[PDB]
């Protein structure tokens, strides 16, 4: 079933003038909420 | 089909012990397989 969700806009203007750049923006967001793969490191002999 | 005389026999690490501890063991079987030149022949690594 449908749920709650939480819906977060961006304002480019605001960004813009600020000079944040939308790609820190999305990338702070969803490394720090979602998580992110960065990439690989061998952990007792096996790629992970 | 190569080399169809012999045994080709694989030697592996079950347990993430890594490469030196490999090379020991290997060592240890090698020089154990020495030791029976009445049964085994020739008993080499096949690397480098």
């Amino acid at each position: 079933e449908d749920t709650p969700q939480f819906k977060i806009d961006i304002d480019q203007e605001k960004a813009q003038a600020l000079g944040v750049s939308i790609n820190d923006i999305n990338t702070t967001l969803g490394a720090a909420w979602g998580g992110s793969y960065v990439n690989d490191f061998i952990d007792r002999g096996r790629v992970k | 089909l190569g080399t169809a005389t012999g045994f080709d026999f694989e030697l592996i690490d079950q347990a993430g012990l890594g490469h030196e501890k490999l090379t020991q063991a290997r060592n240890q079987l090698l020089a154990e397989a020495a030791k029976h030149p009445d049964m085994l022949t020739s008993v080499r690594p096949n690397g480098l």
